[PDB]
RNA sequence: CCUUGCAAGCUGCUUUUCCAAGUGUCAGUAGCGGAACGUUCUGUCAAUCGGAGAAGGUUUUUGGUGACAAGACCUGGAGAU
RNA sequence: CCGUUCUCGUUUGUACAGACAGACUUUUGGGGUGCUAAGAUCCAAAGUCGAGAGGGAAACAGCCCAGAUCGUACGCUAAGGU
RNA sequence: UAUUCCUCAAUGACCGAUAGCGUACAAGUACCGUGAGGGAAAGGUGAAAAGAACCCUAUGACGGGAGUGCAAUAGAGAACCUGAGAUCCGAUGCGAACAAUCAGUCGAAGGAGUAGUCAAGCGCACUCACUCUAACGGCGUACCUUUUGCAUGAUGGGUCAGCGAGGAAAUGGGAAGAGCGGCUUAAGCCAUUAGGUGUAGGCGCUUUCCAAAGGUGGAAUCUUCUAGUUCUUCCUAUUUGACC
């Protein structure tokens, strides 16, 4: 959430009702999905069926970003953990953090210059 | 220096207990000394063990006395108490510079 | 319901191909109520498929690959790597080192373990409700429409395995040889893999009696 | 999975231990000289098991002894304790003659008799009846114990 | 509950509750700064800044925080030096995001000795947004026509 | 330590005895002196109650 | 390691060390070893930079770094070197106040 | 990973899990032991996906400790598990 | 005989090994041979490399300090230095 | 009972164009040798040739249009499905003729190209926005093998693509898992959309010393304890070419 505005908007859950790799994400829907939906009112949760494919969680953000996590052969706890990671993120690109303190006014009393008198 | 924090603030007298701290490294030493330290219970550098004051422990400490710092109960208590009292909180200072 | 594995006798209704009521039969408890273990089934299935495998694969060694045994050049002086033939294992067109030769892939098993696996498979098919017992497997004609209509009449089924006590009746043999989902077997050919291939098992009284008697006759040694 | 036996969920009691394929990369732990060390004869694989280095071996420095008797007789030993236990079990009739066929049929004698039955004295404190035996050999204690009860 | 409260106070934050949409906490820039310690790291921040700290285990998104370890206060006129902290000074923050960073590759290799290993690592971080600095005399709202 | 500074082709340079090294050696001596004083003062008898 | 994963890390390499797998595998591993070593060397480099800026700021008013930092230790002021250097660069009057406080605490010899 | 508690089942009433604490441990050649990824083929499979575009190839994004996996665009034109 | 270590690192059955080419440094103040020579050579007692990265000795297998599970633009020290 | 110069039918957890026979294609050919003898390479347009009439520029269309066709880089004359890499020639942006070195890594002034968010007044500041380049600073003597020890002026490699070396049977020594309680069959026999039978044999019970004759009381006292064998997987040994 950037300055109070929640950035994750849509959470797509794509699964398959026949294949064996979707057992974890299937059991995640009966167990942990209603709690996540109830505790997340501002978020829209979409459910898709794609028979014969591997399951995934897709997050669609406000800055026009999609992040896909394939959850094949996983446990419901791992699927819930990756859903929480999708919710907690701003959707920015995964690159190295250049700075750990972002500021636009580096000084209040003025940066030291050569013509500074005390 | 590093011995500055270990220099005694209390007179050295007879004591019931001893605190032994390892302040020198292991490699480059005799395996006899390493096994004596292992039997004292010291395995890593900057570790402390507590023992009672008998000759069986005094012989070990006299063997490896150049690698450890040995303190009595009063010296250990004074060191810890002085460290906490130095890290205790004080009222703040307010300085007004102005007029640049 | 019941719990499966207490060696209790089971009672089953009897029918035929015309959906008529022909009584009941008590099934033996030590054949149709054993505990269900999956590792014995896995071992019996592995033994069956390994016995089935044909194993006619063959590659050539350097004694068989066409080529001379002369040294390709001198040992020293040429400036190239030293070789003994031009049919080495790293050569293009050479031999195959540690390649396959024709052999058998069969392994062994104990007779009593195979019997235990057969009992487990029959127990699971009786406990699932997928066992149907017939009074007889007699048919009016050899035409396949009879079997097709009966299979369409049946409920919750994809494939059916039919077991006859003795040799197969010729009408039953001819009626079912064009259907890939209805397959027949004698009692002497009953086995775990073909039981597991079809989700519904149809036996007759003579097949049930011969299987139970075979289980109750101990192995002569 | 209610008593379901499908070909999609069969597995054994423990996971299958696979082959140690030597000669693959660094991370397998068994690559580049497999498990053979560096050079020598045991890395080229031309060493015979049991060779001793040129020293005269223990199998040639020790003397031979004795001869082989090709007419040696082997008798199967039965103790009195087993026979008494099978008497009390009601499998051997105590009032008829105890031949070797009786012992072979009850199972006190193993699969292969060779030259006969020797009667032993183990468990001699369980004999309380006059029993009649017909064996190949009998030991002193067994004969004394039987005839002290009144058998032969 | 009280365990998490006391341990978060040892780390250096206090949870004050979620953020309501009626609240307008993001006022413009004012020329004061405060130095706050969260764990081992110390930051010199003003209002409107952002920091990336280590993973704080007892806070969620859009939680209002109060940073209880303030080491120095400063403005254009005077400086308040805490020895070691200021009990009166208060800095308000809002939690924004818990996120993993980019994967770094740990590669070890010893030459001619037949040994190499590779392994990745992703470290989690918590982003905070600084909203308010209290304790030192702020300038007035100066509409200087 | 190595004391071969006049022979061979392998150069083992001679370590100087500078004031910084003397300052370190005195601190090491002071630590061992305090250890000896502690052991001497506590070696009058054995602490009772095993 | 994959071939394509090495060809991704050899992106931007001069010469044939970005095309050929034999040449690119040697240069990528050296780059990974340098990265692993420089993750430890960056900390020493940055701390030395902080000491240089704090000393340059402090000597303007005539107080050495060695006296200044021990004066702040004696007065139980626990600002670390990174924050002190940022104060020296961007807040000169607060840094001058800290220098005066440290001079009153520990003047040292000379 | 180990150790010690705490709580469950077991049958073993003592061997397996979950949780918390650990100023407990974790350089490594020859060598030994444990656990996994991927390739071709086979059973599940006359079942599932495919002109709503298969295999294969070039970019790019996302996940895992790793071998690797997966989303999307472009090419390709019938197979894949 | 008694303390400390709470670790089995002890003994022993079974199964699988590798290695049997070592180097330097501790006053030539443990010694033999050599010329009280060798970065020679052969033994006794320690340490390091071998199989060990990091800081000092300009550069440096073997010397001094000290043992790398991973991350951080946090702090305190050793050998050695200002 | 043994073998296949031969014939007919069927099968494959056999191979799929550097594989499978030396030969998928007119191969014991071409080619090498006096001779015996050695011995290759080379598969694919499209559903159907409908295989490009006609125009322009060159000596000449294989080019640029037009047309056929779903598709024309699907346009070939023993070769045109897909079309990777080494390699060659261009275009756009940035660096580059006063500064040296396994050519990178950690920071980084500047230059260049391009996005989105929405409250407030339709601007502007927010996303450390994102992508490419990198003046300048710190640090940094490749990899493998063999060695007491290699930047080594010790070995090996011009680069790319494909191929390339712990594997099979039988018998032994063990570990983990399972069946039965004495355990288990071998050749064979009856059937195979497939299993069932077969006691000859082997091990144990079992008896311990001994060259051979000869000889042979386990424990417990308190409702008694008293034996193993056969498969599966994996590590090793022997015989075979035995990791190459
Ligand atoms: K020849
Ligand atoms: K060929
Ligand atoms: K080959
Ligand atoms: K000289
Ligand atoms: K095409
Ligand atoms: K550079
Ligand atoms: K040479
Ligand atoms: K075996
Ligand atoms: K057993
Ligand atoms: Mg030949
Ligand atoms: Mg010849
Ligand atoms: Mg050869
Ligand atoms: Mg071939
Ligand atoms: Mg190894
Ligand atoms: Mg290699
Ligand atoms: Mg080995
Ligand atoms: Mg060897
Ligand atoms: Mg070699
Ligand atoms: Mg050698
Ligand atoms: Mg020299
Ligand atoms: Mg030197
Ligand atoms: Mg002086
Ligand atoms: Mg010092
Ligand atoms: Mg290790
Ligand atoms: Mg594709
Ligand atoms: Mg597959
Ligand atoms: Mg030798
Ligand atoms: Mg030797
Ligand atoms: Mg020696
Ligand atoms: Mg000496
Ligand atoms: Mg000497
Ligand atoms: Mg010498
Ligand atoms: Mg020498
Ligand atoms: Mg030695
Ligand atoms: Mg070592
Ligand atoms: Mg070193
Ligand atoms: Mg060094
Ligand atoms: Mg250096
Ligand atoms: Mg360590
Ligand atoms: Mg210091
Ligand atoms: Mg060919
Ligand atoms: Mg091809
Ligand atoms: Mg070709
Ligand atoms: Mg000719
Ligand atoms: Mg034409
Ligand atoms: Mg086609
Ligand atoms: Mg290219
Ligand atoms: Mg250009
Ligand atoms: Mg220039
Ligand atoms: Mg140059
Ligand atoms: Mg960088
Ligand atoms: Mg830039
Ligand atoms: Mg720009
Ligand atoms: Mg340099
Ligand atoms: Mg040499
Ligand atoms: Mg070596
Ligand atoms: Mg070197
Ligand atoms: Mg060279
Ligand atoms: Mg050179
Ligand atoms: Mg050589
Ligand atoms: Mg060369
Ligand atoms: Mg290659």
């Amino acid at each position: 959430a950037l300055r109070g505005v929640w950035q994750l908007q849509k959470l797509v859950v794509s699964y398959c009702n026949w294949g064996g790799s979707s057992r974890g994400i299937r059991a995640f829907m009966e167990s942990e999905l209603p709690a996540l939906i109830e505790k997340n009112p501002q978020l829209e949760v979409v459910t898709e069926l794609s028979r014969g494919q591997h399951p995934y969680l897709k997050g669609i953000y406000r800055n026009r970003n999609e992040r896909v996590v394939c959850v094949k052969n996983m446990d419901p706890d791992q699927v819930l953990l990756n859903a929480t990671r999708l919710r907690n993120s701003l959707g920015r690109k995964v690159v190295k953090l250049r700075t750990r303190h972002v500021t636009k006014h580096p000084s209040v009393q003025g940066t030291w210059t050569t013509a500074v008198k005390f | 220096s590093g011995f500055r924090a270990f220099k005694a603030q209390v007179p050295i007298q007879w004591s019931q207990s001893l605190y032994i701290t390892l302040v020198r490294g292991l490699p480059g030493t005799r395996k006899l000394h390493r096994r004596t330290l292992e039997a004292m219970g010291l395995r890593r550098c900057h570790r402390t063990v507590l023992h009672s004051n008998t000759s069986s422990i005094r012989g070990m400490i006299q063997q490896v006395k150049r690698m450890v710092v040995v303190e009595t109960e009063e010296m250990f208590k004074a060191r810890k108490e002085a460290e906490a009292n130095h890290k205790a909180l004080r009222p703040p200072l307010v300085v007004s510079h102005s007029i640049p | 319901d019941r719990t499966i594995g207490q060696y209790q006798d089971l009672v089953i209704p009897v029918t035929n191909f015309q959906n008529e009521d022909k009584g009941f039969m008590v099934l033996a408890g030590d054949v149709f109520d054993v505990p269900v273990r999956k590792d014995i089934i896995h071992h019996v299935v592995r033994w069956q498929l390994a016995k089935r495998q044909q194993g006619t694969h063959s590659t050539k060694t350097i004694s068989e690959v066409s080529g001379t045994g002369r040294k390709p050049w001198n040992q020293k002086g040429t400036g190239r790597a030293r070789h003994g033939t031009l049919r080495g294992p790293q050569f293009r067109g050479g031999c195959v080192m540690h390649g396959p030769r024709p052999r058998s892939h069969a392994i062994k098993m104990n007779k009593q373990v195979r019997r235990l696996g057969l009992k487990i498979a029959l127990t699971a098919r009786a406990a699932e409700g997928k066992l149907l017992v017939f009074d007889d497997l007699a048919l009016p004609t050899h035409k396949t429409k009879n079997i097709v209509n009966y299979y369409n009449q049946m409920e919750t089924t994809k494939k059916v395995l039919v077991v006859e006590g003795g040799p197969i009746d010729e009408k039953l043999k001819l009626a079912t040889q064009n259907l890939h989902y209805v397959n027949i077997l004698p009692s002497i050919g009953l086995n775990v893999y073909s039981i597991l291939l079809h989700d519904t098992l149809v036996m007759s009284r003579d097949a049930v009696n011969k299987i139970v008697e075979r289980m109750h006759t101990p192995i002569n040694r | 999975a209610y008593s379901l036996l499908s070909l999609n969920d069969l597995r054994d009691n423990v996971p299958r231990k696979l082959k140690t394929r030597k000669g693959r990369g660094i991370g397998s732990g068994k690559g580049k000289t497999a498990g053979r060390g560096h050079k020598g004869q045991k890395a080229r694989g031309t060493m015979k098991f049991g060779f001793e280095g040129g020293q005269t071996p223990l199998r040639r420095r020790l003397p031979k002894r004795g001869f082989k008797n090709k007419f040696k007789l082997h008798f199967q030993p039965v103790g009195l304790g087993k026979i008494a236990k099978l008497i009390n079990a009601g499998q051997i009739d105590s009032h008829e003659l105890i031949t070797m066929k009786t012992l072979k049929d009850v199972g006190a004698i193993g699969k292969q008799i060779e030259d006969g039955v020797r009667l032993m004295g183990r468990g001699a404190d369980e004999i309380k009846w006059p029993l009649h035996f017909e064996v190949s050999r009998v030991t002193v204690r067994a004969k004394e114990v039987v005839e002290a009860a009144g058998g032969s | 509950p009280a365990e998490k409260v006391e341990e978060a106070e040892e780390i250096g934050y206090k949870v004050m509750g979620p953020l309501k949409p009626s609240e307008r906490l993001f006022k413009p820039y004012e020329p004061v700064f405060a130095i706050v310690q969260i764990g081992s790291h110390q930051f010199k921040v003003s209002n409107g800044d952002s920091i990336f700290t280590e993973k704080l285990k007892f806070c969620d998104i859009n939680d209002k925080l109060e940073l209880t370890k303030v080491l120095l206060l400063g403005s254009a006129s005077q400086t308040i030096i805490g020895r070691p902290i200021l009990p009166d000074a208060t800095v308000h923050a809002v939690v924004e995001e818990h996120a993993l960073d980019e994967k770094v590759l740990i590669f070890k290799k010893k030459r001619r000795k037949n040994y190499r290993r590779t392994r990745g690592h992703r470290q989690e971080l918590t982003k905070l947004r600084i909203t308010d600095i209290q304790g030192i005399e702020k300038p007035e709202p100066k509409i200087v026509h | 330590i190595v004391k071969k500074h006049d022979s061979g082709g392998l150069i083992w340079k001679r370590i100087k005895l500078t004031s910084t090294r003397k300052a370190n050696a005195k601190t090491r001596l002071r630590r061992v002196w305090q250890n000896e004083a502690v052991l001497k003062a506590c070696g009058t008898s054995d602490a009772a109650v095993s | 390691m994959n071939k394509k994963e090495i060809f991704k890390l050899a992106k931007g390499f001069r010469g044939r060390a970005k095309n050929c797998i034999r040449i690119a595998r040697e240069r990528v591993e050296k780059a990974l070893q340098y990265s692993y070593r420089d993750r430890r060397n960056k900390k020493r480099e940055m701390r030395g930079l902080w000491i240089e800026r704090i000393n340059a700021g402090s000597r303007q008013h005539g107080v050495n770094y060695g006296n200044f930092i021990h004066g702040l230790m004696k007065e139980n002021i626990q600002l670390n070197r990174k924050v002190l250097s940022e104060l020296s660069m961007h807040e000169p009057y607060s840094f001058k106040a800290l220098v005066d406080v440290s001079r009153n605490s520990f003047p040292g010899n000379k």
